[PDB]
RNA sequence: CCGAGGGUAGGGCCCGUGACUGGGGCGAAGUCGUAACAAGGUAGCUGUACCGGAAGGUGCGGCUGGA
RNA sequence: UUGGAGAGUUUGAUCCUGGCUCAGGGUGAACGCUGGCGGCGUGCCUAAGACAUGCAAGUCGUGCGGGCCGCGGGUCCGUGGUCAGCGGCGGACGGGUGAGUAACGCGUGGGUGACCUACCCGGAAGAGGGGGACAACCCGGGGAAACUCGGGCUAAUCCCCCAUGUGGACCCGCCCCUUGGGGUGUGUCCAAAGGGCUUUGCCCGCUUCCGGAUGGGCCCGCGUCCCAUCAGCUAGUUGGUGGGGUAAUGGCCCACCAAGGCGACGACGGGUAGCCGGUCUGAGAGGAUGGCCGGCCACAGGGGCACUGAGACACGGGCCCCACUCCUCGGGAGGCAGCAGUUAGGAAUCUUCCGCAAUGGGCGCAAGCCUGACGGAGCGACGCCGCUUGGAGGAAGAAGCCCUUCGGGGUGUAAACUCCUGAACCCGGGACGAAACCCCCGACGAGGGGACUGACGGUACCGGGGUAAUAGCGCCGGCCAACUCCGUGCCAGCAGCCGCGGUAAUACGGAGGGCGCGAGCGUUACCCGGAUUCACUGGGCGUAAAGGGCGUGUAGGCGGCCUGGGGCGUCCCAUGUGAAAGACCACGGCUCAACCGUGGGGGAGCGUGGGAUACGCUCAGGCUAGACGG
């Protein structure tokens, strides 16, 4: 099914995920559907994390699934605060 | 074969390379002195690396 | 070039054994080298750059002299056995350290008949040749002990050098044995890499014929000296005399090479041959 | 040296089976609906095309027949028997 | 690294004080104002009229020696400053000037730009407050260059800082001394700096 | 029924190799003549034809890039 | 308008034509000489040859029944392990390779009234009744093993029947639509399954249907290499009626009927090649290229085939043939183009490493289990970037060595020598990457609160102490930056092109000196460049290579003056598409940089709509200067 992922850019030692929305079966780093944020799990800058909040209750609202450690980044920047 | 006196003679195993020599029509190739049955050139100074010799002392 | 010891195996009667090291001293099967041939020397990645002693010998035997004719050429004789020196390395071009000629040794008489003939027949050379092939060498037949002084301390310009050695016969074909058996340091440290340059070299010319000495072990035991007076070339010739004297006592003689030699003959002349 | 890729086969194998034999009997009642058609033999090749008609639809609802195929085959089946039945009606008794 | 070797003739060659060494440039014991012609055995021989190639090749290995830089960092540089924007001669010397073990000299924490590297790669300088030990680092305008003060107490630095009291820095800079530290304010101008170099051939010579 | 492929038989293309033979290129100092370049000592070239150790010559016609 | 250098070489000399050669940039490189540190990348281009060994896909006791080991005691039962079995979901993803393929294969843009889509998400309705089978297990043959054979018991979310029919399916008719799209009526046909806990209530499941989302199938336009010394090809061949097959169109397959279909706009054939985003070069236009990374395709020893299934005709599933190899007489066994590794071939190409901590994936209520994806570490100057081998002072200037007109010149402030800094090493501390899942409060939601976990790694980095501490390679006639002595004497050798060497060689060999790069420097191989030397940009043909021996004419190309219709080309605006990464510009994060993130700027090209009408096209009408006729 649809999903809420981290697909893993940067370097070596350098994580730069980019919380993305994709099919389940792809490849990690491969072609998602559309890219909904970023994320520095560093905090190397003062933004670490950017979230299309619009965006990502449209992909909810259809049935996409947030990975266990993506509802984590959808949630601390309010994805779910009524 | 390329320098002044060499060590090779039939069944000599051998590397060769690129580029011809002007005047032995024919000839296309050269041995890379230095590589297996090829010797460097002793007494060699200048331009060993060109003739498979090593730095002297 | 560098290699990979994957993994180590010993060899038992009825199975292989994987073992996790293989201490000095030892020997097993090491698994994982390619280009590594037999009588290679391998060492640890970082450590000094040793050449064991391994793929060794040859030797020359046949000794002939070539005086340098006349004369303002002999530099093309030293040139042209720079190119015999790398096409052939079998034979030896040396000079001899006493009447001071350079002499090509070899393989055989056949040897020298084509090095000497192509030396003339293609770059000239004027030079001849004798020439015999007189190439024994010399050792001893049994131990000796003696002793190695050299003192003049009469103006207190240095000189003085105490050794006392023990030379006994090796078993034919093992070379030159050099052992260090100093005691203390009756003799210093520093003395002992050149008093080796005294044997070594007085081992070179012989006691009877003059050839190299060869096939003897060397117990340097003992040996005084003098804080001021004693210099390093006081230590080098304190054991060139005591080897020349030494070499010369306990029964020396005349070792003369031998050869393997396989005659192809028609068998109608075979008899003709064996007995002659 | 190993699995549950061998349970897949041993598993494959008893639905193939159970597969199979549903196809078979339709097929069979298909057919042998369709040749009571083209005498007919009214009464009875609605009868048995009912069987199968049901026999198809029932194959559908597990992995043997597509949910189309057993619309397809239904199409067929039908329109077999009453273009047949056309020579010489009396189509009672139901299945149009 | 870096040419590392006598630099005496490198001046010798160039025809011209690069001023490569310090305080004995300014000496009479400097080796350009005692043999003013070129190094070993032909030097004081008539020379032949150079190439218009020689004439370029001599002139960038001028521009290039001064800053003591390896002819891949100058390239590299170089190239930078013809992609960017504008002017490519004022660049490249502005981008030159821009390193950090350069920066370093015309604020005259060290006599020599090899003193000045050392200084930076041996932790003595900072940039921004951070310790900065990378001569190549691009001091980007409005930087703060000082000694660091965990070793301001030295002998080499004081020396230095001593002969700085009233000199005027170029246009771009700002030294204030005692407090060890710097501004690198502006990038220089073209006509803000001499140098012995005709920049416009260095740029013909790239282009061949 | 179709069906991997096996077999039989006959063809097409390609590659390598072959006694011997064709001419081609190259190769510091071979043998014979001297066809061409000066009207090159018979102007030259030419398509063709026949001839002749060789270059070549000769017929017929053509060209001037000849007189 | 951020972009464009040429040189040597035909002659006695000239100008021109013309080939050859060089300098530049690039590479998955390799070979010589040489080699100190770190970072990020990257590393079988050949035999899609053959492979030893280990690992690369499982998971659910919250679907069901079981045998053995425990833990409370009354051979009992509960319980939780555990091993298979039945059942479910996964195993069609992820990972490898480029062999095949010149094709709807890929690219780009569209069509599907001709279609599928498990899990996930919305909306509607339902879960009532009965029956049944096979493993495990108990019994019995064969084997040196694979293991299998037969007789009987049994549970379920396994299998079947009956019923309900929200609904869906099929035939026939009608209504709207227009390829099989939505609706309606009568006939007929079709659903289901329980488990759990804290138990008058929630949780995970099941059932039919409708929509969404995602992922696909099939079709069509346009683009995609060399040879015409391959010129004609085609019998399922082209079309049609009927039928089979499929999720679905179709000659996809069958039967018949028709005689078609394709081709110089290059069919057929042969050769070569996976294609693209992009990469390299280039002033651009262009050329060359497809390694890494992303997208599609294809293939899983060579082949064929189907089963299961939402999906495969399935790399680590099945069947059969072939080749090869293997274990000990019936047979069996194997499939590294997964990760490492071996072997072969080759100029050449890595550790049988560490960890699931993170990211992602599978199953699971969850704890969790698995994951050679992946995250890391190792080796290799392969590449790029960073850094070191010291800094300042130090003589009209030591020694040695080179040159000399014998006065002197050169190496050279270079060294020594003084002082200063302090790579390495040594001690002390020591990470970010890790906050979720889970627990508690709330309501198992929103929100707050709490805990656990780090392979890399005692590493980065920070603090203190701290030693002067690797340099090499090419080249010095001209092109082309750098000159003298000796040796040698058409020898020995150099050579990229012109050419050097025949006794005074700046061209060979050493030396001293010099120039250029510098942990590298050179060589070979290949690509683009210079090559306006295939010329669209941007060339030529009297004598340099080049006008067909000459007509006539087919196709094709091109085409006078005026007026109007259409708008095909052409132009213009809008709108969709032109993924990500890359390249570019700006900002920022690693002490810099390489590398890396964020944001911007977009264009060609096609889709659609709207507009213009000069030129080109087409249609109509008119002319007489071209052309033809009297
Ligand atoms: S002294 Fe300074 S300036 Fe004079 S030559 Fe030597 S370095 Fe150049
Ligand atoms: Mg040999
Ligand atoms: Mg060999
Ligand atoms: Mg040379
Ligand atoms: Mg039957
Ligand atoms: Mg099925
Ligand atoms: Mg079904
Ligand atoms: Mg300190
Ligand atoms: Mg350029
Ligand atoms: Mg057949
Ligand atoms: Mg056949
Ligand atoms: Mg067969
Ligand atoms: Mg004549
Ligand atoms: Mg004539
Ligand atoms: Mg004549
Ligand atoms: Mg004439
Ligand atoms: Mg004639
Ligand atoms: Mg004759
Ligand atoms: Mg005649
Ligand atoms: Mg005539
Ligand atoms: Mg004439
Ligand atoms: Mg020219
Ligand atoms: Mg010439
Ligand atoms: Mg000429
Ligand atoms: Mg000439
Ligand atoms: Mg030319
Ligand atoms: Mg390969
Ligand atoms: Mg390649
Ligand atoms: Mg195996
Ligand atoms: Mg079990
Ligand atoms: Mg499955
Ligand atoms: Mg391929
Ligand atoms: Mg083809
Ligand atoms: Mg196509
Ligand atoms: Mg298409
Ligand atoms: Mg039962
Ligand atoms: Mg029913
Ligand atoms: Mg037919
Ligand atoms: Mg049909
Ligand atoms: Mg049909
Ligand atoms: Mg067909
Ligand atoms: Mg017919
Ligand atoms: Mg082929
Ligand atoms: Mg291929
Ligand atoms: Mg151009
Ligand atoms: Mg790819
Ligand atoms: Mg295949
Ligand atoms: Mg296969
Ligand atoms: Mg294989
Ligand atoms: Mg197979
Ligand atoms: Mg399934
Ligand atoms: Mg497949
Ligand atoms: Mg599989
Ligand atoms: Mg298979
Ligand atoms: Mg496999
Ligand atoms: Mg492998
Ligand atoms: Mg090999
Ligand atoms: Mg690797
Ligand atoms: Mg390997
Ligand atoms: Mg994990
Ligand atoms: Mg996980
Ligand atoms: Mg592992
Ligand atoms: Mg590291
Ligand atoms: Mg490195
Ligand atoms: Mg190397
Ligand atoms: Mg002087
Ligand atoms: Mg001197
Ligand atoms: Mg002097
Ligand atoms: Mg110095
Ligand atoms: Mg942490
Ligand atoms: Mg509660
Ligand atoms: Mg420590
Ligand atoms: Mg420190
Ligand atoms: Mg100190
Ligand atoms: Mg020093
Ligand atoms: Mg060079
Ligand atoms: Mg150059
Ligand atoms: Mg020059
Ligand atoms: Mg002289
Ligand atoms: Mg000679
Ligand atoms: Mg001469
Ligand atoms: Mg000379
Ligand atoms: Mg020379
Ligand atoms: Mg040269
Ligand atoms: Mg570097
Ligand atoms: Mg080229
Ligand atoms: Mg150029
Ligand atoms: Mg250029
Ligand atoms: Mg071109
Ligand atoms: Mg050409
Ligand atoms: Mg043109
Ligand atoms: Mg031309
Ligand atoms: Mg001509
Ligand atoms: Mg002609
Ligand atoms: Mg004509
Ligand atoms: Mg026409
Ligand atoms: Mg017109
Ligand atoms: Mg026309
Ligand atoms: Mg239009
Ligand atoms: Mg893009
Ligand atoms: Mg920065
Ligand atoms: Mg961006
Ligand atoms: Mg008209």
């Amino acid at each position: 099914m649809v999903k809420i992922r981290l697909a893993r850019f940067g370097s070596k030692h350098n994580p730069h995920y980019r919380i993305v929305v994709t099919d389940a079966r792809r490849k990690r780093d491969g072609k998602y559907i559309e890219k909904i944020g970023y994320y520095d799990p560093r905090k190397t800058t003062p933004d670490w994390l950017k979230v299309d909040v619009e965006r990502a209750r449209y992909w909810l609202s259809v049935g996409a699934q947030p990975t266990d450690t993506a509802r984590r980044l959808l949630r601390q920047a309010g994805v779910f605060r009524q | 074969i390329p320098g002044e006196g060499h060590n090779l003679q039939e069944h000599s195993v051998v590397l060769i390379r690129g580029g011809r020599v002007k005047d032995l029509p024919g000839v296309r190739y050269h041995i890379v002195r230095g590589v297996y049955d090829a010797a460097g050139v002793k007494d060699r100074k200048k331009s060993r690396s060109k003739y498979g010799t090593k730095k002297p002392k | 070039r560098k290699e990979r010891v994957a993994r180590l195996l010993r060899m038992h009667a009825n199975h292989r054994e994987e073992v996790e090291e293989l201490k000095a001293g030892d020997l097993g099967a090491v698994v994982g080298l390619k280009e590594t041939i037999t009588g290679d020397t391998l060492v640890g990645e970082d450590a000094p750059r040793v050449i064991l002693e391994s793929i060794e010998v040859p030797e020359p035997v046949i000794d002939v002299a070539i005086e340098p004719k006349t004369k303002a050429d002999q530099e093309k004789l030293s040139q042209a056995l720079a190119r015999l020196a790398e096409e052939d390395p079998t034979f030896r071009v040396s000079t001899h350290p006493e009447t001071g000629q350079t002499i090509i040794s070899g393989m055989g008489e056949l040897h020298l008949e084509i090095i000497v003939d192509r030396l003339k027949r293609e770059f000239k050379v004027d030079a001849n040749v004798g020439k015999p092939q007189v190439a024994y060498r010399e050792t001893i037949t049994k131990p000796v002990d003696v002793e190695g002084k050299f003192i003049r301390q009469t103006g207190g310009r240095g000189q003085y050098g105490h050794v006392k050695i023990k030379v006994e016969p090796l078993p034919r074909g093992s070379g030159f044995e050099f052992v260090n058996a100093i005691v203390g340091g009756v003799i210093p440290k520093e003395y002992i890499p050149a008093v080796q340059k005294g044997i070594e070299e007085a081992m070179q010319s012989g006691p009877l014929i003059g050839f190299p000495v060869v096939d003897i072990k060397v117990t340097l035991y003992d040996g005084s000296y003098h804080e001021v007076d004693s210099s390093e070339m006081a230590f080098k010739i304190a054991g060139s005399m005591a080897i020349k004297e030494a070499v010369q006592k306990g029964d020396p003689v005349i070792l003369e090479p031998i050869m393997r030699v396989e005659v192809t003959t028609p068998e109608e002349y075979m008899g003709d041959v064996i007995g002659d | 040296r190993n699995l549950s890729a061998l349970k897949r086969h041993r598993q494959s194998l008893k639905r193939r089976l159970r597969n199979k034999a549903k196809k078979s009997a339709i097929k069979t009642l298909s057919k042998k609906a369709i040749q009571l058609a083209q005498e007919g033999k009214a009464e009875e090749a609605l009868k048995i095309m009912r069987k199968a008609e049901s026999l198809i639809d029932k194959a559908a609802k597990g992995s043997t027949l597509h949910k189309n195929a057993a619309a397809r085959r239904k199409s067929r089946l039908m329109r077999k028997v009453r273009q047949l039945l056309e020579a010489a009606g009396a189509p009672l008794i139901g299945g149009g | 690294g870096r040419y590392i070797g006598p630099v005496c003739r490198l001046c010798r060659r160039e025809g011209v004080k690069l001023y490569l060494k310090g305080e004995r440039c300014y000496s009479p014991k400097c080796a350009m104002e005692r043999r003013p012609y070129p190094p070993g055995q032909h030097g004081q021989k008539r020379a032949r009229r150079p190439s218009d190639y020689a004439v370029r090749l001599r002139e960038k290995q001028k521009l290039r020696r001064i800053y003591g830089i390896s002819e891949r960092q100058f390239r590299n540089l170089f190239e930078e400053a013809s992609k960017k924007k504008g002017v490519t001669g004022s660049v490249f010397l502005g981008l030159l000037e821009s390193r950090l073990d350069n920066v370093v000299y015309r604020l005259g924490f060290a006599v020599s730009r090899r003193q000045a590297r050392q200084l930076v790669r041996h932790g003595h300088i900072t940039v921004n407050g951070r310790r900065v030990d990378l001569p190549s680092y691009r001091v980007r305008p409005g930087d703060e260059i000082a000694v660091a003060e965990k070793s301001r107490n030295l002998e080499l630095i004081r020396q230095n800082l001593e002969a700085m009291k009233g000199r005027k820095v170029g246009p771009w800079l700002s030294l204030d001394v005692e407090g060890m530290k710097g501004k690198f304010l502006r990038l220089p101008d073209r006509e803000d700096l001499a140098l012995p170099v005709n920049e416009q051939l260095v740029i013909e010579f790239y282009s061949r």
